[PDB]
């Protein structure tokens, strides 16, 4: 009764499915499955010791594309005005495609990920690759910080510049530590030493 | 006086101790293990252990161990309880029938006497000529044998040494000769004394007392070849024998302290000695020829918390724990590549040191749900209780990876389904199942090349199979397909759904209705949507004509479980859901009323609707977490009604209960995919498929607790839960040596984020304290906040104060420091949680150990060290002292109910305090004078305090009715044999009246309620009865197993009934119960026990 099936090209053609599969979510290249098709291949070909040498396929592939995303960010500019917007854009970006790959890799969540505490989250595999590469490590810290403390200041002097813009910054600060850990205090220093000069000036 | 109901809910599950022997058969090998009250009987079978006999004593089983006197067939067994019942079992088997006959019993207890710091020892003589026990400072009891008693006849000798650590009868002599390890101010010493039966008095033993290791804590009897002792010390193991003494100190039994051992071997070549860490060690005696030549200790590998083990063969060992879970492991011969030999084959649950517990209505039922603070320091863990259905694995097949199970019924004339079928990568497979035979036989008309994501039996007495391709619809008796439809572009189905009389499958964004006609499919109706399908459902549902009417979708990127009017493929309705996972499965059914919508994402989060069958417009939204992997929803029709069943990893039964949708926990590890079933050879059965095989069932109505686990690996001590936050809070203490270093990677170094507490108040192994933010569908550690350096956590509350409307955890602390043995320093800290963050809100230094807080009519009331004192929260967001309260030794368990404080001392025993908000101060009420210890404490009701004493005893004061009101009457009494940790208001299910959970020390988790007079009286009238007709093993009678007993006081119970005896008014004949009886009819209590046990 029932001779054995045979599983050899259900493990190959995954792979190239995989990275094909980020390579479609990222940089938004359309998908021939509607992700459905995808992510139901996500559930079949992937099982017991599948999965996280599969995590390995596409942190790599999605780590290369943070990676290519650094490029663009190392830069001259000292618009605070246009860099920033530019780097909420790349936030955006990796927001909607880190979500979409997880309406994907939700099997991956709800098999290893979530029913497993040992790795980063897609959340957080995401948050790391983003912060390491375009985020922290950089001038645009130094210059994002610099630039927010302008826009802040510039709007703690009459004009509002761009409160949708100082919240998502503000948004990526925070989520990223870079509001909690150390640029706090280049936000409350400058903050003390102008409301003092107002201070004792309209005093 | 009192009315109270005793019952255990959940069976002690830690192992206090565990021998092996032949006790079943002289051939039988078996493993007894005692857990407190209950001993368990197993037989040592080549695999695993085959439980064949589970009693209940009548005592704390402080001693067990099996010896066999001459001429006795097989092993008899000695037990000793806690109140000093000795009693020495057999086993008889007639057939069928197990007995557990008494051969002798008695009480051993001394009506004076201290007893021994070390515990209760009982030894047995290697050649069963006495039972030595050691009870009390200073005596040795010594029960012959040989003199063949029933009464257990002792008599005392005076022990010269009033200090005695661990004691052993030697082997390979003529005279019954101890050797005991005991303490003077000199040092620590071994001595030897030879026991005289016919002097009843020692003499000189066969060599002098010795002076060695200042810890030495263990004696090791060696068998005859060697004979002698093996002394174990924290630094050291010495071989005494009289003239040889061979002595090691193995560097790698330094860190930790050994605290069990057994006889691996006959003839003591092999030890294993377990530590208070979990190592596991072999201690191997090297003969020379025979004497001993040297001493080796090996490390194996780690294991539970070993507090008994044993050595049962082939290289199993179970480790019994109880502080963890019990352990079935392997010895291998080879280190693991991790230089350990251990391999634990099993593990049996072990709801450890229950230090505390809550009762969440988790998922939104009507159903409450323990969650424990299980464990200790390497075992310690978060188990989640609840009562859930079982069913029985008739019909297994391990086929790997199904995905999926279809019900077909390939004899065209029975409506019985006798034909299964599989998908699994890219084909199909079927079975015959012919009767509870289960083979792959292949039906016509289904293709073995491709996936199958439906099929199933359809009207026109036709079967249909939808595949990744194309359709396929077969005519059942004459031949294969007369009827196929593919997609026109041929694109695969990549979502589909299907009835008896119609099919609608997705293709992409755009979706196509085809309908069954005879040997033909018409298409009919097609759409375009705006993104991917992703799940549907288009069930006919209170059909009552041939054709359902409405369809449900979920799509991508715009995440909601939309309805759809079938003709027209229109939009009824659009209702968005939220997040960025698309939903999975998509369910409609009705229970009871009418069509109900089920539509869950991949994270365990269901909906349920109230669906029309004219506008189809959903409302009624509301929202229950089943689970965290994504889910599948699919019914079987029981005698009643539609019972749709959720696979996951915690496969759930859902159904309604007099119109109340009902969440049911069903007690599998896994479910993959399910099917009803009804063959001939299987009725209304299910089909439940993991990764690995197809379990094949039925439906039970008994429910069975289901314990979850989640590792902490690291002692939690508190748990709260934050409703609003959809969290727990954890106290949880993990121990650093070292400037510190973790032991391992515990829970709290492993959370999503961290902090650490910056206070500017106060300015080996050392323990680090930690407050665990818990998810509390994930149970994931959100988070993980240290606490100060040297600060001990011990109380924790969530709750909101005043009038903000935020929802704080707080936590009291004490500043530990090795110098003082009461903490001068601590702070009560607010936190908030919100935001995956954990912010410190406020603190406040208080000059004293924060024992305990109860959040008190918007107020904080808190018990530092003897004081107990009310904060209130200003509006600046700190707390404000309000009144104290000084009369306390120590003020160490709080509760409330209204105006009212109940205090539990730790030797006062409870106070009965009351705010009285128009003066703003507190009033002594009441308080019992008594000398009680408390481990814990209650409020029943406006009157009835429940207590417990660290005597393991309950008691319920009672407000009487001068300056004699002010004295607390204690109107029950009764021993529990336990030490309750915790108690709490709830109930694990949907006359009696109220529910207090209570868990303790062993891992049983009880349940006091109230009665009404009437009933009350009637259940005591029972108990004599079945006190006069039960007969118990040790020959023990409830009334003195029950009795109130301190070692300065002991009465009778009262006020209380014994639950446990009542409920075994079932598992006994009818004849018995018509002894029970004598004086209503018997029916009518069978339906009052009955309804006894509904509460639990």
């Amino acid at each position: 009764r029932d001779r054995p099936r045979l599983p050899d090209n259900y493990t190959q053609d995954t792979w190239r499915k995989l990275h094909e599969a980020v390579r479609a979510v990222q940089s938004s290249t359309s998908i021939r499955y509607n992700l459905e098709e995808l992510y139901q291949a996500v559930e079949n070909l992937c099982s017991h010791k599948v999965s996280p040498m599969l995590y390995k396929q596409l942190r790599q592939a999605c780590e290369d594309h943070v990676q290519a995303q650094i490029l663009p960010f190392r830069e001259d500019s000292l618009d605070s005005v246009l860099f920033l917007k530019k780097i909420n854009t790349c936030w955006q970006d990796h927001c909607r495609q880190m979500i979409m790959i997880r309406s994907i890799f939700l099997f991956l969540d709800r098999t290893y990920v979530l029913q497993n505490s040992t790795l980063p989250s897609i959340w957080d595999m995401g948050l790391e690759l983003f912060r390491t590469h375009i985020i922290s490590d950089k001038m645009v810290q130094s210059k994002t910080i610099d630039g927010i403390l302008l826009l802040i200041e510039r709007e703690r002097s009459g004009e509002a510049v761009d409160r949708s813009l100082l919240r998502s910054l503000l948004g990526m600060l925070s989520d990223l530590q870079v509001y909690k850990d150390s640029f706090e205090l280049k936000f409350l220093e400058e903050t003390n030493c102008l409301y003092a000069a107002e201070g004792q000036r309209l005093m | 006086m009192s009315y109270n109901y005793v019952v255990t809910a959940q069976k002690p599950t830690a192992v206090n101790g565990c021998v092996t022997g032949h006790f079943t058969s002289a051939e039988d090998l078996n493993l007894l293990i005692a857990k407190n009250t209950r001993l368990e009987i197993y037989v040592v079978t080549a695999e695993g252990l085959r439980p064949v006999k589970e009693v209940g004593m009548y005592g704390k089983i402080a001693v067990m161990e099996l010896f066999r006197p001459k001429g006795e067939s097989k092993d008899l067994l000695f037990i000793l309880t806690a109140k000093y019942n000795a009693c020495i079992l057999e086993y008889k088997q007639s057939g069928e029938s197990i007995d557990i006959i008494t051969r002798a019993h008695g009480n051993v207890q001394d009506r004076i006497g201290r007893p021994s710091e070390t515990g209760i020892i009982g030894i047995i003589d290697p050649e069963c000529r006495m039972i030595g026990l050691r009870l009390y400072d200073g005596l040795f009891k010594v029960i012959p044998l040989d003199r063949d008693n029933k009464e257990l006849k002792a008599f005392n000798i005076r022990l010269e040494e009033l200090h005695v650590i661990d004691v052993k009868f030697l082997y390979g002599c003529q005279a019954p000769t101890i050797c005991f390890v005991y303490q003077d101010p000199q040092g620590r010493h071994v001595k030897t004394y030879e026991v005289s039966l016919r002097e009843k008095e020692f003499n000189k033993g066969p060599w002098k007392q010795e002076n060695v290791e200042a810890e030495a804590s263990m004696v090791i009897a060696v068998p005859e070849p060697f004979g002698g002792a093996i002394i174990i010390g924290q630094e050291s193991i010495t071989y005494h024998n009289g003239d040889k003494y061979l002595a090691i100190a193995p560097p790698i039994i330094k860190q930790s302290t050994i605290v069990c051992h057994n006889r691996v071997d006959p003839n003591g070549s092999r030890y294993l000695l377990g530590d208070m860490e979990g190592r596991l060690f072999m201690l191997l005696l090297e003969k020379e020829e025979v004497t001993l030549k040297d001493l080796r200790v090996e490390l194996l590998g780690e294991t539970s918390i070993a507090e008994c083990l044993t050595y049962l063969d082939n290289g199993v060992v179970f480790v019994g724990s109880r502080l963890g879970d019990s352990q079935l492991v392997k010895l291998n011969v080879d280190s693991n590549e991790q230089g350990s030999y251990v391999v634990a084959m099993e593990t049996f649950t072990n709801l450890g040191p229950i230090v505390d517990m809550c009762v969440v209505d988790l998922e939104r039922q009507g159903q409450g749900q323990l969650v424990t603070c299980s464990g200790a320091f390497k075992e310690g863990s978060l188990r989640i209780i609840r009562n859930g259905i079982g069913i029985h694995e008739h019909a297994s097949i391990d086929l790997p990876g199904i995905k999926g199970l279809w019900p077909l019924r390939s004899d065209p004339n029975r409506e019985t389904d006798d034909t299964l079928v599989l998908s699994f990568v890219g084909q199909t497979r079927v079975l015959m199942l012919n009767g509870e035979e289960v083979e792959e036989t292949e039906l016509m008309g289904f293709v073995d090349d491709q996936q199958t994501f439906f099929c199933g039996n359809v009207a026109h007495q036709q079967l249909i199979q939808i595949t990744s391709a194309s359709v396929r619809l077969v005519s059942q008796e004459p031949k294969a397909l007369v009827s196929e439809w593919k997609e026109p572009q041929a694109k695969n189905i990549s979502v589909a759904s299907c009835n008896s009389s119609q099919v609608v499958v997705a293709v992409g964004r755009a979706l196509y209705y085809l309908q069954i006609h005879p040997q033909e499919l018409r298409q009919i109706s097609h759409t375009e949507m705006e993104h991917e399908v992703a799940c549907l459902d288009i069930t006919p549902l209170g059909d009552s004509n041939g054709l359902s009417p409405l369809c449900a979708i979920g799509l991508w990127t715009d995440i909601s479980a939309r309805i759809l009017k079938l003709p027209s493929f229109e939009l009824l309705h659009k209702e968005m859901l939220g997040g960025e996972i698309i939903p999975r499965s998509i369910l409609m059914t009705t229970f009871e009323s009418s069509h109900y919508l089920l539509c869950a994402l991949g994270d365990g989060a269901l909906f349920y609707f109230g669906l029309n069958i004219e506008t189809g417009l959903l409302s009624d939204r509301k929202k229950v977490t089943l689970g965290t992997q994504p889910t599948v929803l699919r019914t079987f029709r029981s005698l009643s009604t539609t019972n749709v069943f959720a696979c996951s990893d915690r496969p759930t039964v859902i159904y309604s209960s007099n119109h109340k949708l009902v969440f049911s926990n069903v007690n599998l590890k896994e479910v993959n995919y399910m099917c009803p079933l009804n063959s001939d050879g299987y009725p209304d059965s299910l089909a439940l498929a993991n990764n690995s095989t197809l379990t094949i069932g039925t439906i039970d109505e008994i429910q069975k607790l289901h314990i979850r686990t989640v590792p902490l690996y690291e002692s939690p001590r508190k748990i709260c839960y934050q409703e609003v936050s959809q969290c727990f809070g954890v106290l949880s203490s993990r121990i650093e040596v070292q400037g510190t270093t973790a032991l391992r990677p515990s829970a709290s170094t492993q959370a999503l984020s961290s902090s650490v507490s910056s206070s500017k108040l106060f300015s080996e192994e050392v323990e680090v304290h930690n407050l665990l933010i818990i998810d509390q569908h994930t149970f994931e550690v959100l988070h993980a906040h240290q606490f100060l350096q040297n600060e001990y956590a011990l109380s924790l509350v969530s709750c909101k104060l005043g009038k903000d409307p935020n929802t704080y955890f707080i936590v009291g602390t004490a500043m530990v420091y090795p110098e003082e043995a009461e903490p001068k320093q601590g702070r009560i800290v607010v936190f908030q949680y919100s935001d995956g963050k954990l912010q410190t809100v406020a603190e406040k230094e208080v000059k004293g150990a924060v024992y305990s807080m109860v959040e008190f009519n918007g107020k904080l009331l808190a018990s530092i060290n003897s004081t107990v004192r009310l904060y209130e929260w200003t509006t600046e967001k700190e707390l404000r002292t309000e009144c104290n309260h000084y009369n306390n030794i120590m003020a160490l368990y709080l509760k409330t109910k209204g105006d009212f404080i109940l205090v539990g001392d730790l030797m006062r025993s409870v106070l009965l305090l009351a705010y009285k908000p128009m003066e703003g101060n507190f009033e002594e009420i009441a308080r019992d004078f008594n000398p009680n210890w408390m481990s814990a404490v209650e409020i029943l009701d406006d009157d009835n305090f429940l207590g417990a004493e660290n005597a393991f005893n309950l008691f319920v004061c009672q407000k009487d009715s001068d300056e004699e009101r002010q004295h607390l009457q204690e109107v029950g009494l009764f021993h529990l044999g336990e030490f309750v940790n915790v108690f709490c208001h709830g109930s694990l299910v949907m006359p009696t009246q109220g529910s207090v959970l209570f868990g303790t020390v062993n891992g049983m988790i009880g349940l006091v309620t109230s009665l009404s007079e009437s009933w009350y009286n009637l259940l005591l009238d029972m108990q004599n009865r079945l006190n006069k007709v039960i007969k118990s093993v040790g020959k023990i009678e409830h009334s003195f197993w029950r009795s109130f007993h301190t070692e300065r006081k002991t009465e009778p119970a009262t006020g209380f009934i014994d639950g446990d005896l009542i409920e075994s008014f079932l598992d006994i004949s009818r004849p018995k119960m018509q002894e029970v009886v004598a004086n209503a009819t018997a029916d009518d209590l069978i339906k009052v026990v009955e309804e006894l046990t509904r509460i639990h």
